[PDB]
């Protein structure tokens, strides 16, 4: 459940919208 | 039946079906087991305890069954260990007598060797000057051939059959990598050229005779260029071609099949020449002699016949096995024929007199792979138990045991020098064994107390992609060739 | 089915985990063919002794007859060892220096002019 | 000789069974396609065999329509000496 | 799956022709077990003129069978070859499509690009090249 | 064990033949004998399986085991005269337990002729090169010292060649490189450097909207995904953001010409988006994030129309049910947006091109929703209840789809 290794997959722990700089300063 | 050894499990389930006298009559194998005598090699230190429990009249009936159905062959020595008794048992009529393995065997090569037979012992074929020209270019290959050994491990070139929905049943390669035969379940033999030189069939008798003769370049001229393929299919068997054997002069393909015939295909006309009908039953193997005149074929009728390509009838019938003669291999001097079989015995047969001169027992399954050392002193056998047992021929002491493989070991070959034995099985692995450190040590007791040298003798394992290694071949430049249908 | 589920247990008791797609279907087809030729022969011999209720003697006679007509088995060991020693006594013949392609006589080979029809 | 005069008229006449399928089952038994007209004759012989049974059981289907069944193949092959078997195990 | 499609390849093609022949002056909607019975007698019949006409020609020291080897093969089976002219006179016959080839592109195999390494002198040039 | 056949099956066979009133000892007599024959043949068919090295078993070992015991291998008929069918087999009977027992004669002509497979051919490779097994596809799998990189000098040269080929200077180079990316078994332990090269590239490649650089990187992502050996879901934190900005960013290049080019990159992005999520979807996480973000992007007001078109495409390619639930209550909004662009004389913007592409895509997706779970009727002016965007032309597209269905 919580120790399940999938939870710690970086994709399932990271929001992609924030990752992109998207021409923002 | 529960308190038996684990390597008898396929033997007891044939007995669980035999609940009737008529049922036993059909098998013939249990009919010959009931009339023969189990040999049962025991020591004199243990036989004294056995005979002090059987000569008394308190038991008096199990002693009557022992002295009626069992031979007892006594040796004076140490009682064997359990993992040494396990190495040399497993056959019906098992552990044969030492009086069978004491005949004089000419296990040496022809041309001094005292173990070599004379040239006029077996009437072999003649030699020419073109034949001395062959050995000149053969030793050019021997120069490039490297003393493989345990350091310079050979390169393996796997000629895999790709599509093969026709069930590849047999493979064979010529001494020089040039022609590769393929016996298939759709009753065909298919010859492939592997060198860049197409297979040239000939125009015909009304056509090959006019290309002329005595030119000295006629051998190239007689081959027709109108017929030139990288593949020739041979039709004529009415059943799956179980055996395939080239002749050493690269003509004369041999094939045997389920229909009970052995067929001699020409490789100059690419037609069938002779159909040898001696078995009424599936001929499981055939092989030409290494000198190319005689050939031996073993079938389901529990004999192996010796033919000569000149007679419609055989010359020698090797009729001592109790089950199917699975394998038939010639000695490198072609005076002796080794026939492995399904009753878990390997037997050497002298071509003179047709006598069995050696009986090698110790396999737990039917023997599917046989191979001789190039010295002629040793013999490697493989069976369905995954064991490769290395036998001496002048002694017959089961010198070594290689137990790396898991499934049926279906192909064995030694190197051209003798440095490495290559083993291919249904585990899709090509294992290489050190065939010099296996025979380094090599009686009055019939055994040598063989060690567990399998881990030390392994050099590589070489897992194959879903492909059972049907054939193993060594090029004259010590290069391993292997050919299995990809499943 | 009833008799087809017992056939998958005869194979599993013999350790056959995976065989042919329809092997259960054709071992049942053989088992049906074998019992309708024992019982067919059982009433033939029942009528030989003028009886309707088939007992066991006629059925046993049917069983032996079925083996005799078919199952003749590989030749026995006392027959193979007699034809071996009759054949292995004859010495090996010598060969000729330049005999040519060594073949049997031409009525034992497959080398004939091998004709056909005509495309007219 | 009518049958020699018949086979010489088969350079065309593609039969019901294709020669790629009749020739496949002939190659399976060692018969190789030397002449394609011989393959067509083998195909015609196989066709004749099957068509004969179909017309022999037509009268049996009229007795007991025009729906082929196993109880029509059973008396049709019984004059041929062939005892057909019901499935009975599926 | 071409592995199991080796025998199915022309067995279902045989079934197509069987349907056409069982409708030729024949019935409709056949029993399923009666079709796999009759196409098993058809395969066993082609395989029996294969084994017996090869046996009759090879008894006469030949390798490929003529017409005189099949008109003795069909006599020993009980058929008569003189009914074939009449069967062809019957315009009541059809034609079935040949099975399509599993691989249309023949030999598109171009391996890969990246040649590296040569051959040691115990390996001739006709063996495959050492990989990348 | 001596497991015999059941006797209650042998009495059924006997009474269905004309032999009634058989005793139990008469009926048991048959079972032990019949079971031995099946046991005698299956032990004898085992010889042909071990000697043919078949293993998988081709319907035929019992045909040779029967012929070996001098019994016809024929199944389904027995010839007492033996001459038309000798010991040659007929291949058994293709019968089932769950069969229909009565099919149509026309049905077996409809049965397609299966393809005859390829003939047996000889190809060669290498199990061992001087002791080592190659990884070819024919094979199964206090001053101190300085450290070494975890890549070989060749592996690093391979990475440099593959990345310089995948930036698409030559099609042949790019294609061969893409094939290598999709087939290399040893492409793990180089995969961080490939993921970082992709991710970093798209982010500094959208600073100037370089379409090829992006179309080549998306093809590199697609070639990374279909490789079966490598483990990808430890690296999709660098992959999804790349495909996101290839669909929802401000792309102000050629209004109509580049729309075609960037719409091919849009197609690539929407396809690779679902495949990435398929390789890691457990509960909520990736799928939930995608759905919420797509909905928020759609409900954005005065949104860039390039971003609008890309998000519309991404929402559309999500499968059967997603457009069945997410593309229903917004039909009026889509029509209003198209009307707003139609009003006015300004055509030098990408807003008009964006509007036409969005409307066409939305109308096609509506067509399977109309086809999948509705019946056609009133195709003239009922679509005017949905702002009258596609109307009769939409009806004609639906009719063409119906004609294609009839052809199928």
């Amino acid at each position: 459940d919580l120790l399940a290794d999938e939870n710690f997959l970086m994709v399932t722990q990271l929001h992609w919208e924030d990752d992109i700089i998207w021409d923002g300063e | 039946h529960g308190d038996q050894e684990c390597y008898y499990q396929d033997d007891l389930r044939v007995l669980s079906s035999l609940t009737k006298k008529e049922h036993m009559k059909g098998n013939e194998t249990m009919l010959d087991f009931r009339t023969s005598k189990f040999v049962l090699r025991i020591s004199r230190d243990s036989y004294q305890l056995l005979k002090r429990h059987l000569q008394e009249k308190q038991n008096n009936q199990i002693w009557n069954i022992v002295q009626e159905h069992l031979y007892i062959d006594i040796f004076d020595g140490m009682p064997r260990s359990k993992q040494q008794i396990d190495a040399m048992v497993g056959s019906l009529a098992g552990e044969a007598k030492r009086e069978a393995n004491k005949s004089k065997v000419f296990f040496g090569l022809l041309k001094q060797d005292p173990n070599a037979p004379p040239q006029n012992r077996i009437p072999l074929p003649e030699l020419k000057d073109s034949d001395k020209l062959d050995k000149i270019m053969n030793m050019k290959e021997t120069t490039k051939r490297v003393r493989l050994g345990p350091d310079c491990l050979p390169s393996i070139c796997f000629y895999t059959f790709l599509n093969a929905y026709q069930g590849l049943t047999a493979v064979d390669v010529t001494d020089d990598s040039s022609l590769i035969a393929g016996g298939f379940a759709d009753s065909t033999v298919r010859v492939w050229s592997v060198t860049p030189k197409k297979l040239r069939s000939v125009k015909q008798a009304s056509d090959l005779s006019l290309i002329d003769k005595e030119s000295d370049d006629v051998l190239e001229r007689i081959m027709d260029e109108k017929t030139a393929s990288e593949l020739k299919i041979l039709y004529g068997h009415s059943g799956p071609v179980y055996g395939a054997s080239f002749s050493p002069d690269r003509n004369y393909l041999l094939s045997s099949s389920e229909d009970g015939t052995v067929r001699l295909w020409s490789l100059q006309t690419f037609t069938c020449l002779v159909g040898y009908k001696g078995h009424n039953y599936p001929v499981w193997d055939t092989q030409f002699s290494p000198y190319g005149y005689y050939f031996v074929s073993g079938g389901h009728d529990r004999v192996a016949r010796l033919w000569a390509t000149d007679h419609y009838q055989p010359l020698r019938i090797f009729a001592g096995h109790l089950a199917d003669v699975n394998c038939t291999r010639f000695h490198p001097n072609s005076n002796y024929v080794a026939t492995g079989s399904a009753d878990r015995t390997v037997r050497l047969w002298d071509v003179l007199n047709g006598n069995c001169v050696r009986i090698f027992t110790g396999h737990k399954g039917p023997i599917h792979s046989l191979t001789f050392s190039p010295n002629g002193r040793f013999l490697a056998t493989g069976a369905t138990d995954g064991r490769v047992l290395l036998w001496d021929i002048g002694h017959g002491l089961m010198v070594g045991e290689l137990k790396g493989h898991t499934d049926t070991v279906c192909s064995l070959r030694f190197s051209r020098d003798g440095e490495i034995l290559a083993s291919g099985s249904m585990d899709n692995t090509v294992r290489l064994w050190d065939a010099i450190k296996a025979f380094e040590d090599l009686t009055a007791t019939g055994h040598i107390n063989l060690p567990e040298n399998s881990q030390e003798l392994l050099l590589g394992t070489y897992m194959t992609k879903s492909t059972p290694v049907v054939h193993l071949h060594f090029t004259r430049r010590n290069l391993v060739l292997a050919a299995g249908a990809y499943s | 089915p009833k008799d087809a589920q017992m056939m998958a247990q005869i194979l599993k008791d013999m350790g056959i985990t995976e065989y042919e797609p329809r092997v259960i279907n054709q071992m049942l087809e053989f088992a049906f063919r074998y019992v309708t030729t024992i019982l067919d022969d059982a009433k033939i011999y029942s009528s030989h002794a003028k009886k309707a209720t088939v007992d066991a003697d006629d059925v046993r006679l049917a069983i032996q007859c079925r083996a005799d007509q078919s199952f003749t088995s590989p030749p026995p060991r006392d027959f193979l060892l007699d034809i071996a020693r009759q054949r292995n006594q004859t010495p090996l013949p010598l060969i000729k220096p330049y005999s040519g392609p060594r073949l049997p006589p031409d009525r034992y080979c497959l080398t004939a002019p091998n004709y056909r029809l005509k495309s007219l | 000789t009518p049958l020699v005069d018949f086979l010489m008229q088969l350079e065309d006449y593609t039969p019901t069974i294709p020669d790629a399928v009749t020739g496949y089952y002939l190659n399976r038994a060692g018969f190789e396609a030397s002449d394609p007209r011989i393959i067509r004759l083998i195909s015609l012989a196989a066709q004749k065999f099957i068509s004969d049974i179909a017309n022999d059981a037509l009268q049996h289907c009229k007795m007991k329509k025009y729906t082929l069944t196993m109880e029509d193949l059973t008396p049709a092959l019984s004059e041929y000496g062939i005892n057909v078997k019901k499935p009975h195990y599926f | 799956n071409p592995a199991d499609n080796y025998h199915l390849a022309r067995r279902r093609t045989l079934q197509v022709v069987v349907s056409s022949l069982l409708t030729e002056a024949g019935f409709e909607s056949a029993e399923k077990a009666s079709v796999e019975t009759l196409t098993e007698m058809l395969q066993s019949y082609i395989s029996e003129i294969g084994r017996s006409a090869k046996s009759y020609c090879e008894h006469t020291a030949r390798t490929q069978p003529t017409l005189s080897d099949i008109v003795v093969t069909l006599v020993e089976m009980g058929f008569n070859v003189d009914t074939l002219p009449a069967y062809a006179k019957r315009s009541q016959r059809m034609v079935i499509t040949a099975p399509p080839v599993t691989n249309q592109p023949v030999t598109p195999k171009a391996l890969t690009a990246g040649q590296n390494r040569p051959h040691p002198p115990h390996i001739p040039s006709h063996f495959p090249e050492f990989p990348d | 064990s001596n497991t015999v056949l059941p006797s209650e099956s042998m009495k059924v066979v006997a009474e269905s033949m004309g032999i009634a009133q058989i005793q139990e000892e008469t009926c048991q007599l048959l079972t032990d004998e019949v079971s031995y024959r099946i046991k005698e043949i299956a032990q004898d068919a085992l010889k042909f399986m071990h000697m043919g090295k078949r293993q998988k078993l081709t319907t035929s070992d019992i045909d040779y085991a029967l012929k070996l015991k001098n019994v016809e291998p024929l199944y389904g008929f027995h010839a007492q005269e033996f001459i038309p069918f000798r010991f040659a087999s007929g291949g058994g009977r293709e019968l089932y337990f769950y069969e229909e027992k009565e099919v149509d004669l026309s049905d077996i002509i409809n049965t397609p002729l299966p393809r005859v497979p390829l003939d047996v051919c000889l190809k060669a490779h290498w199990l061992s090169i001087e002791g080592c097994q190659p990884a070819i596809p024919e094979n199964p799998p206090r001053l101190k010292p300085r450290s070494i990189h975890e890549l070989s000098v060749e592996q690093q040269l391979y990475y440099k060649e593959i990345t310089e080929a995948c930036v698409g200077s030559c099609e042949a180079k790019r294609a061969e490189a893409l094939q290598s990316i999709a087939t290399d078994p040893g492409l793990y332990q180089m995969l961080p450097r490939f993921s970082t090269f992709i991710s970093e590239g798209v982010r500094v490649n959208v600073v100037q909207n370089n379409l090829a650089l992006l179309i080549y990187l998306m093809r590199m992502v697609k070639a990374l995904m279909d490789n079966p050996t490598l483990y990808l879901e430890k690296y999709v934190h660098e992959l999804i953001p790349a495909v996101m900005t290839c669909i929802v960013s401000r792309q102000l290049c050629l209004r109509p010409d580049v729309d075609n080019h960037w719409a091919l990159r849009d197609f690539a992005a929407r396809l690779v988006a679902q495949i990435c999520k398929h390789f890691s979807t457990t509960t909520n996480n990736i799928q939930s994030r995608i759905t919420k973000t797509f909905t928020k992007s759609w409900v954005d007001e005065k949104t860039p129309w390039t971003t609008r078109y890309g998000s519309i495409a991404g929402l559309a390619e999500l499968g059967h049910d997603v457009i069945k639930t997410l593309i229903l209550p917004r039909l009026q909004q889509e029509g209003e947006r198209i009307r707003s662009v139609l009003d006015g004389p300004v055509l030098s913007n990408i807003d008009r091109i964006g509007a036409d592409h969005v409307q066409s895509l939305l109308l096609k997706h509506c067509a399977p929703v109309l086809a999948k779970l509705r019946p056609p009727p009133d195709n003239q002016d009922a679509y005017r209840a949905e702002f009258g965007s596609l109307g009769p032309l939409l009806c004609s597209q639906v009719v063409k789809a119906r004609a294609q269905a009839a052809l199928q």
